[PDB]
């Protein structure tokens, strides 16, 4: 997924300042809360009954790190998302059976969380960079569905 | 157990492919998902979530299996004790011999 | 429809926008135009450049329509019925675009309201903007 | 909401289904299961084999719920409001799936109704199935 | 886009029996009627105000053959859709400003039309073949957007 | 069984709320889902899928519970035998008295 | 016309790149889109929609330009008349010489 020099630099500069343990958990938190049907996949995480139950559920915060960590390999290999996420595309489709539509949703919630933490720093151009990265990860995880 | 039978040797760690949190075997899936505590030779290991386990007192459950750091691994016989909310402790036994760990048995 | 507390969240959070309505409206359009340039083609003659006067103008028009739909959470389909004919019958705006603008509205709201954009409030706003979206495309269905 | 004209088409076309409701219901599920295999996993217990008894059973359940909504057209949200809790609160059905099944119901109706599946009627049915979709996901809103 | 040797045989056997003069126009006609926002793109076609206006409008029938024709390269070159449709992708995105979601819609309407013309012969398996082909074409036209 | 405990009366039928095919109790869910055969006082009932059970030899599992037609219900003591591929037959005992059925027992 | 100026030679046919139905020039876009009739040396050509124009009395408007079959092309000077709904017929003039067609003029 094709980014300008200024964009690739912009993204990584903002990512470097990101709390990898905190942000992943707020993203998955906010997915499980705003798009309630997503709880189907994570019924094994115990109590997802309230916004607070969900945000303060250790299994969520935990899973958040795996997801956010996986976006980091994504940022490490933007010229090779299709490959970086391959075994993991297999996993989400072949064993979990996640509708790829939800990848786009998580990604967009991730964008809402970055804008929430980075305030005025999450400029329209910075968003447009991150929107390309997040659609890229979504595409890669969707590849081994067809 | 007829289900846990082998392991693989990784860099400063061992991998149990059959301890699969995505196993179509509802029993194994649920056990792996609910692992509360892992001990090697009495030493309490930590859930390192998704980091490397290379030369750590750390375990990780992922799509490849249960990953165990070989830090608290002595020469000869070793005893690994996996605890999970639902199930009774699983005791696994392995043998380090001049830097080669081979599977022995796994029981409830 | 919106819960009493959905309404309470939407009224409380939109309240905090206050006199920034125009600016937040304009920011969202600009955020939409950069991230989803497909949206620019609905604005053939408009200056779409950063700081555009027409964008600030159109930002106010939208934000005001939203401020209006807050007061009328209960009877939204009736509130924006004229806007609904305009967008579907005249402009033939592709449904997909209402999700892009709505998303960009949350990014804006989120960016500007650190202390009040709680998960509960983000759900409420997300739903509320989908309501506006649903009504605005309701001469398709 | 559906035009008087839409309702007239839906009543007329669903009329022609008659006693094949259950068979068309069952065909659509089979069409969904083969074309969108992610949908299989909402039915872990079922045999999804071509002539499955459980599929024919669930074909009847769905087709009957639709037959019901064709004579509750004005009363639809109230008619399937219990089904709306079931599908959102318990089954946690992904909105995406309502579009896939709705598509598969059109493919079925088209395949079985050569002489009345006119553009005007396909619009009316497409809308009507979206209405059922909208109600059935409404406890997310 | 992977089809079993049976799926490929099934697809081509149904396609061989298709009226390449007529079917594209019924698909396009039905898109303009069912999904009215699609009229925006084709205002140069004159009156699309009614189902009659549309199904009687020669610019529609003619355009339908260009679309049906385009699906034919698709069926010829399933191994390389991304490439077969590469230039068309640039056109729809860079020059027509058409959101990729509409590709999935046309393709589903095309599937409704085949089911309308072929009745019981458009078996669920044959659909599942054509649903893979149509998601494939949709993908390739969407590629140059990214 | 301390899980099947009550019932309701309906127009020419009875409802067991707790025989819930969508039950958070994985055991009840699976039992209800896999009901192969139902007998009232020896009479074999039919799966009516989603029709009414009003004055029939018919049963229906749905979101409200297990619905049973009172056609083959005699006065006094009644014996219901539910069979499921999954687990042990569930035997329910109830008492019709002046056209009013009260719950007594449920046992496996 | 300052806008129609050149052409290309193809297998049994010629291409006018600048007669582009997707041209950023609102006027060219609309002209090309509304082409009702083409005559070469008085012969009426057919809209072949998307077929090949190789050795035909056929034209095609597409993303590369206006494609014209060289069937009704004589040796020396040729006269092409393109008509639309909202413009004056464009008359294009070309020269076939030893089977090579060179651009001459395009006037309204
Ligand atoms: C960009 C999007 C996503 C990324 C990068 C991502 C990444 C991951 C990763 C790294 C894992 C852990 C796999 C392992 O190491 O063994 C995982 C597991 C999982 N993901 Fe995703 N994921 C994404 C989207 C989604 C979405 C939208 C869902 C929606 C329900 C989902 C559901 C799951 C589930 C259920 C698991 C397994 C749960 C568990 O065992 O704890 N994922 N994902
Ligand atoms: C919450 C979503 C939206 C709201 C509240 C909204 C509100 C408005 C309002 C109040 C007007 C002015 C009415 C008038 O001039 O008479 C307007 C015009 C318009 N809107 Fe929207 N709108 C929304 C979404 C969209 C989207 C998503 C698009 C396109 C992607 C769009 C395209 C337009 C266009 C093209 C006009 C005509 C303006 C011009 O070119 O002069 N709108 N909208
Ligand atoms: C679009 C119209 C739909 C209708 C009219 C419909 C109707 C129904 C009905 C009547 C039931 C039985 C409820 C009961 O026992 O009381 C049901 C159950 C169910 N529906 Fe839906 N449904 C629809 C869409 C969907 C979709 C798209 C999915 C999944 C992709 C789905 C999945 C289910 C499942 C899993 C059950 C439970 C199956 C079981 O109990 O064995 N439904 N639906
Ligand atoms: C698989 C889906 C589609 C295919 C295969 C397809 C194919 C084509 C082809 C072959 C052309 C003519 C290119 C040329 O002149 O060389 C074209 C033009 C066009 N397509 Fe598509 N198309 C698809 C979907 C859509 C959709 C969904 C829309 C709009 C909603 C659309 C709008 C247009 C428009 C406006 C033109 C130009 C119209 C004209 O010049 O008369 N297409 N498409």
């Amino acid at each position: 997924v094709h980014l300008t020099p200024e964009e690739k630099s912009a993204v990584t500069a903002l990512w470097g300042k990101v709390n990898v343990d905190e942000v992943g958990g707020e993203a998955l938190g906010r997915l499980l809360v705003v798009y309630p049907w997503t709880q189907r996949f994570f019924e094994s995480f115990g109590d997802l009954s309230t916004p607070d139950a969900v945000m303060g559920n250790p299994k969520v915060k935990a899973h958040g790190k795996k997801v956010l960590g996986a976006f980091s390999d994504g940022l490490a290999h933007l010229d090779n998302l299709k490959g970086t996420f391959a075994t993991l595309s297999e996993l989400h489709c072949d064993k979990l059976h996640v509708d790829p539509e939800n990848f786009r949703l998580l990604g967009n919630v991730l964008v809402c969380v970055l804008a929430h933490h980075f305030g005025k720093e999450f400029t329209p151009p910075v968003q447009a960079a991150y929107q390309k990265v997040v659609a890229g990860v979504a595409n890669a995880l969707a590849h081994k569905y067809h | 157990l007829s289900l846990i039978t082998k392991l693989s040797q990784e860099d400063g760690a061992i991998l149990f492919p059959e301890i699969d949190r995505y196993s179509d075997n509802k029993q194994i899936k649920a056990l792996t998902q609910q692992i509360t505590k892992v001990t090697v030779n009495g030493t309490v290991y930590k859930d390192l979530i998704s980091d490397s386990v290379k030369d750590t007192n750390g375990w990780v459950s992922n799509m490849t299996g249960l990953h165990l750091g070989t830090k608290a691994f002595k020469d000869g016989e070793n005893t690994i004790v996996i605890s999970s909310k639902g199930f009774e402790d699983v005791t696994i036994t392995v043998t380090k011999k001049d830097g080669q760990i081979h599977f022995v048995s796994a029981k409830q | 429809v919106l819960s009493p507390a959905d309404k309470t969240n939407v009224k409380a959070a939109w309240g905090k926008v206050g006199a920034h309505a125009g600016e937040y409206g304009a920011e969202a359009l600009e955020r939409m135009f950069l991230s989803f340039p497909t949206t620019k083609t609905y604005f053939p003659h408009f200056d779409l450049s950063h700081g555009s006067a027409q964008v600030k103008g159109h930002g106010k028009k939208v934000a005001d329509a939203l401020t209006n739909a807050v007061a009328h959470v209960d009877d939204m389909p009736n509130a924006l019925s004229a806007l609904s004919d305009l967008h579907a019958h005249k402009l033939r705006v592709d449904p997909v675009n209402f999700k892009l603008l709505s998303h960009c509205l949350l990014v804006t709201l989120a960016a500007h309201l650190p202390a009040e954009f709680t998960p509960a409030v983000h759900a409420s706003l997300d739903k509320f903007l989908a309501s506006v979206s649903t009504v605005l495309t309701s001469k398709y269905r």
